[PDB]
């Protein structure tokens, strides 16, 4: 070989760059952010610190997140959702600022999607305090006429949590409901704890021990 | 030969061959060519390589027991073949132990695995595992040699033997066994919690079978050594033990034929690929 | 003395 | 603005030693391979050393190797050629030339300005019969180039390179792999020939094309240069 | 409101006025093309390993 | 307003009646006497063990030797197919690529996806490295397919129900094509590049004139998203590949499907369509992890390029017809011959 012998070395060198890049990129905990319009996606993205997609990379307790917000896609999800397989978890904003059924439809579609049967849906019931306020004047039955219970924050929040949990028709996967008042810094710590539990589960799957 | 112990031993090992060679061949095919080199797969790949080496060498044990004397092959031939066998065996053992440690680490330290547990790390540790096995089986390479012992030369050899056998016993029995028990105990414990509570049953079944098969396979092989340091051959118990030694070897090898089914095809991906390739 | 007929693999 | 500037050459004693350097800018020096091309004050080019991208592979001629060493200072974009035990044959000027290899690449596509210097057999060889050629504007001329072994390789490439060293200027690549015009070369050059005999035509010659033409094999290191064609107006 | 339907009907008009040929002729043209170029298609017919760059 | 609805119904029915008149025969009839293509038992001649993630597109240079591959790994890799040497590995501004194109000259590569912009790369900038020559922002949705007409003109298809023609030299939308009611997920320019057809998730494919902008023909055979589209090598027909598990051979001059390909053992959707140079083979790709080589005339499955471990995202025959390369979510590109 005369000088394609050097093209071979070029190919191997940039293959090595590919290998290093892949290793570097694998570490990042991919997370997909979903939720209805204005449902507080931006607000958590902001509190965690740091047009068709806006990756919000940030690092917490040695663990680098990559929170992908896809809200700019006014297009059919099924044609690009498959790009987001292997997102270690879905982070799902619910705005209890008002009513929400659209949010249940979105959650049902997302957690039952053939692509996400192994993907845990972390589920932030944000704006808890405003929910408590509206409950004091506007009952939860305005959202769920079937709701048969005492109209109170402590009950309604658990009822909403149970509703969203119930859309998980495959026992293979978890849902991690955590309340949030949209005015706290523990949120990223919550995401971290849920993500570490999900990482444990998804490693044990691959080991065949689970 | 018509001695009860050897006539059992030949059956169980020839079986070990029949189960293992297709088993380890299938698993090596799947893991090394049919599937990615990911960390979850590389452990099984190295394990099936050691297991397949053990299976490939097992026919020597079959023939050796069959004649029950002499030695067809050369002096270097016997200096290697036993050594290759023990290398495959303890490489399998240490790969089981490293599989257990990885399974524990991904539960005990998820964030650290998310950062540092990559194929480079896994392959480096596999290299270290083969290194330690090779070092642990050069003490046979240095002394395993021919002997007269009949009208036809037969391979055999005899502080020094204590120093090698007790070291091998400790490193191949207590260390891997205790590490497996600890790791699986921790994994079962952490399974108590959150989303894992439903799966303690599955985790405990897997833990206990993969540890129990290991235990029954290896415990005789290890305990006969300390028994051979407790008592001599040319005694009723002594001759008994040296006759059942062949069954002990048979069980130690049987672990190797179990290992593909018990680790690789115990995992759904390896099952799917073996079905999709046979 | 103690060598005996090892089944290999030892 | 692609730029490539040699330095470090000067007067030195017989049997002395020196360090040459070439500082690149305007191009990804890290990804290119680097060449050094000798030129005695009144002679044709000679290939000195080649430093690959990533510095994995390094080559030297028999008249240089055993006395020279080279290295790339990748982050500063400066290639270093170290030379020792200089004999009178080392009185040459040393050009700095970049190359990169991939399907469709053009090695030797840019040359430095050349750092002057002074001291107070089984491989491929090539020849040009057109040592001198009287030519005129508007005429057409054909430099003739041959080799001892065929430059046509089994993969279908023929590794003949044509360079023009205009008077006072640095060598400019005209034709690479014996047919391909290097970038910026006018349409009026062409390469031809196959096997061991080669020819390059200059159509509609102009005074701007005057100078001495060189023909180089790239089939295997050492890259022997031809004695060149002194095309004179 | 109107302009979108207007664009739809305009496109439908301009397509409806487009010329056409019988299906038999078009199918025959595809047949003819395939038959004419049947030789130079190393996938339709194998290329020998002595020739094939991917041999 | 309602008069326009009546006009639309009656004009569509006029087109339907005109095609009912033009349906004097069908390719499945007239081609009956032509011989079977036999067992097309191609073999994998190379596997491009490059990308570490889902390959979403791959495209062939006009030299029929260099193929560019795009992956979710955020890399566009140039492949020397005869040797599987990598010649460029281009780190994208966005990992979420969903299309890839090679300029016919071999000078530029185009790329894009969920970033909603098309990135034009210069493979032969004098600085050596592959710099972004232009970024074609302006789609309100993911850029779904890209195809050069030449080094300057480039057509795009995007999630926001539109296809657009740009000047890659200056970045303007020279002309924009509208008329889809759904995502325009597919694109193919005619061999002479004078017009192109795009398949949209509105279950239709539409013909566009690059110079006039007019949408003079529309094809409506499928009942699903048309994931793939490809001109017949003569430029007067094109294959539409849909998630409805059926490839369909439309004819420009016939103005509707000549023949529809289907077999009921297949239920996966089509991810790609690719004729062989003669026009006799249609190497359609399926989500079932296999590509099935259809006899394009007799409409008979004539062989299968099975061997990928995951869905095949793209398939392309070399411009000279030597080989067909398919890329898959298994992260490998296979060269079939």
């Amino acid at each position: 070989s005369a000088e394609e012998r050097a093209a071979l070395e070029r190919s191997k060198a940039i293959e090595k760059n590919l290998k290093e890049d892949g290793i570097s990129a694998a570490k990042d905990v991919k997370l997909l952010l979903l939720g209805a319009d204005n449902s507080g996606k931006s607000t958590i993205v902001k509190q965690m610190k740091i047009t068709g997609i806006v990756e919000t990379h940030f690092t917490f307790k040695n663990l680098h997140f990559r929170l992908f917000d896809v809200g700019g896609q006014r297009s059919e999800r099924k044609k690009w959702i498959h790009c987001f397989e292997d997102v270690t978890a879905i982070i799902f904003c619910v705005d209890l600022s008002d009513y929400m059924h659209e949010s249940l439809m979105l959650f049902d579609s997302i957690c039952n999607n053939k692509f996400f049967i192994d993907t845990s849906i972390i589920l932030f019931l944000n704006k808890k305090d405003l929910f408590g306020e509206k409950i004091k004047k506007s009952p939860l039955t305005i959202c769920f006429p079937e709701y048969t219970g005492p109209n109170t924050y402590e009950d309604a929040a658990a009822y909403i949590q149970a509703q969203f949990e119930s859309k998980n028709r495959s026992p293979n996967k978890e849902i991690y409901c955590h309340m949030t008042c949209a005015t706290d810094t523990n949120n990223a710590q919550v995401i971290f704890d849920a993500v570490t539990d999900i990482i444990i589960a998804n490693n044990l799957r691959g080991c065949g021990l689970y | 030969w018509n001695e009860p112990p050897v006539i059992l031993s030949m059956v169980i090992l020839s079986l070990t061959f029949l189960l293992g060679l297709p088993g380890n061949g299938l698993v090596l095919w799947v893991a090394g060519l049919k599937m990615q080199r990911t960390v979850n797969t590389i452990w099984f790949l190295h394990l099936t390589l050691a297991d397949l080496l053990c299976c490939l060498s097992l026919p020597f044990s079959l023939a050796h027991l069959a004649l029950q004397g002499q030695w067809p092959y050369g002096r270097f031939l016997c200096k290697l073949i036993p050594s290759i066998i023990v290398l495959n065996m303890f490489a399998s053992v240490f790969l089981l132990t490293a599989i257990s440690l990885d399974r524990c680490l991904v539960v005990f330290k998820p964030i650290w695995c998310q950062n540092h547990r990559n194929v480079g790390m896994a392959c480096s540790i596999c290299g270290c595992i083969w290194v330690v096995a090779f070092v642990m089986c050069i003490p046979v390479f240095v002394y395993r040699e021919i002997f007269t012992t009949d009208n036809h030369n037969r391979c055999g050899y005899k502080t020094p033997l204590v120093a090698i056998t007790i070291t091998r016993l400790v490193v191949g029995f207590l260390l891997p066994s205790v590490i497996m028990i600890a790791c699986y105990s921790f994994i079962v414990f952490r399974m108590q919690r959150g989303r894992f509570a439903k799966s303690q049953s599955k985790t405990f079944r897997v833990a206990v079978v993969v540890v129990a098969v290991f235990l029954v396979c290896w415990t005789p092989y290890h305990i006969f050594g300390v028994l051979s340091l407790l008592t001599d051959p040319e005694t009723p118990l002594g001759k008994t033990l040296m006759s059942w030694d062949h069954v002990c070897i048979a069980l130690a090898s049987a672990n190797s034929c179990f290992n593909p089914f018990l680790y690789a095809l115990l995992g759904k991906d390896f099952r799917k690929k073996a079905r999709q390739s046979i | 003395y103690r060598a005996s007929k090892l089944g290999l693999a030892r | 603005d692609v730029q490539l500037v040699e330095s470090g050459g000067g007067l030195v004693q017989p049997g002395g030693s020196r360090k040459l350097s070439c500082s690149a800018s305007g191009f990804a020096f890290s990804s290119f391979g680097m060449h050094w091309v000798r030129q005695a004050p009144e002679k044709g080019l000679e290939w000195v050393a080649y430093i690959s991208s990533g510095s994995g592979t390094i080559y030297y001629a028999d008249t240089v190797k055993g006395r020279f060493t080279i290295s790339r200072d990748d982050p500063k974009n400066t290639l270093f050629l170290q030379m020792t035990s200089l004999r009178s044959e080392d009185t040459a000027m040393y050009y700095c030339v970049r190359s990169i290899y991939y399907y469709g690449s053009s090695p030797f596509d840019f040359w430095g300005q050349g750092t002057t210097l002074t001291v107070s057999g089984s491989d491929i060889v090539m020849t040009q019969a057109t040592s001198s050629v009287p030519v005129t504007p508007g005429e057409s001329v054909s430099i003739s180039c041959r080799s001892s072994k065929s430059l046509l390789h089994s993969n279908g490439n023929t590794y003949l390179y044509w360079f023009l060293q205009r008077p006072g200027q640095s060598p400019q690549l005209l034709i690479y792999r014996m047919s391909n015009l290097a970038s910026g070369v006018p349409d009026r050059f062409s390469g031809s020939g196959s096997g061991t005999a080669f020819t390059l035509t200059i159509s509609r010659l102009e005074a701007e094309d005057v100078g001495v033409y060189y023909c180089m094999q790239h089939l295997e290191y050492p890259l022997t240069f031809g004695a060149g064609t002194k095309l004179e107006l | 409101s109107i302009a979108q339907a207007r664009k739809l009907v305009e496109q439908l008009k301009m397509e409806a006025n487009i010329d056409r040929i019988k299906v038999s002729k078009a199918a025959a043209d595809l047949m003819a093309y395939c038959e004419a170029h049947a030789k130079e298609d190393p996938l339709l017919t194998p290329v020998p390993a002595s020739e094939n760059p991917f041999r | 307003l309602d008069q326009l609805r009546q006009e639309a119904e009656q004009l569509k029915n006029q087109i339907r009646d005109a095609r009912k008149a033009c349906a004097d025969a069908t390719l499945s009839q007239i081609t009956n006497n032509i011989d079977p293509v036999g067992r097309i038992q191609m073999r994998t001649r190379r596997t491009l063990r490059g990308h570490l993630a889902k390959i979403y597109a791959m495209h062939w240079g006009t030299d029929s030797r260099l193929l560019v591959s795009a992956s979710q790994d955020g890399k566009l890799i140039i492949w020397d197919s005869y040797t599987t040497n990598k010649v460029h590995a281009i780190p994208l501004r966005s990992s979420w690529v969903m299309t890839c194109a090679y300029a016919p000259s071999g000078n530029y590569v185009a790329c894009g996806g969920l970033d909603n912009i098309c990135s034009i790369y210069n493979l032969k900038t004098r600085e050596g490295n592959v710099r972004v020559s232009r970024e074609l922002a302006g789609h309100t949705g993911y850029l779904s397919c890209c195809r050069f007409l030449d080094d300057n003109q480039i057509v795009t298809s995007s999630g926001d129900t539109t296809c657009a023609l740009w000047d890659i030299e200056t970045g303007q939308q020279t002309t924009t094509f509208t008329g889809h009611t759904g995502d325009v997920m597919s694109l193919s320019l005619a061999p002479d590049t004078r017009l192109f057809v795009s398949g949209a998730c509105d279950a239709s494919a539409k013909l566009w004139d690059v110079r006039e902008g007019m949408c003079r023909q529309t094809f409506t055979g499928h009942e699903s998203d048309i994931n793939a589209i490809c001109f017949f090598p003569n430029g007067n027909a094109f294959a539409t590949g849909s998630d409805d598990a059926t490839c369909r051979l439309f004819d420009l001059r016939a103005d509707q499907e000549l023949m529809t390909y289907s077999h009921d053992n297949i239920i996966c959707g089509i991810t790609s369509v690719s004729f062989s140079k003669s026009g006799r083979l249609l190497l359609a790709g399926y989500d079932d992890f296999n590509c099935n080589v259809w006899d394009a005339l007799k409409a008979d499955r004539a062989g299968v390029l099975a061997g990928h471990d995951n869905r095949v995202s793209c398939l392309g025959v070399t411009d000279d017809g030597m080989a067909v390369a398919t890329g898959s979510w298994d992260s490998f590109l296979k060269i079939w011959n």
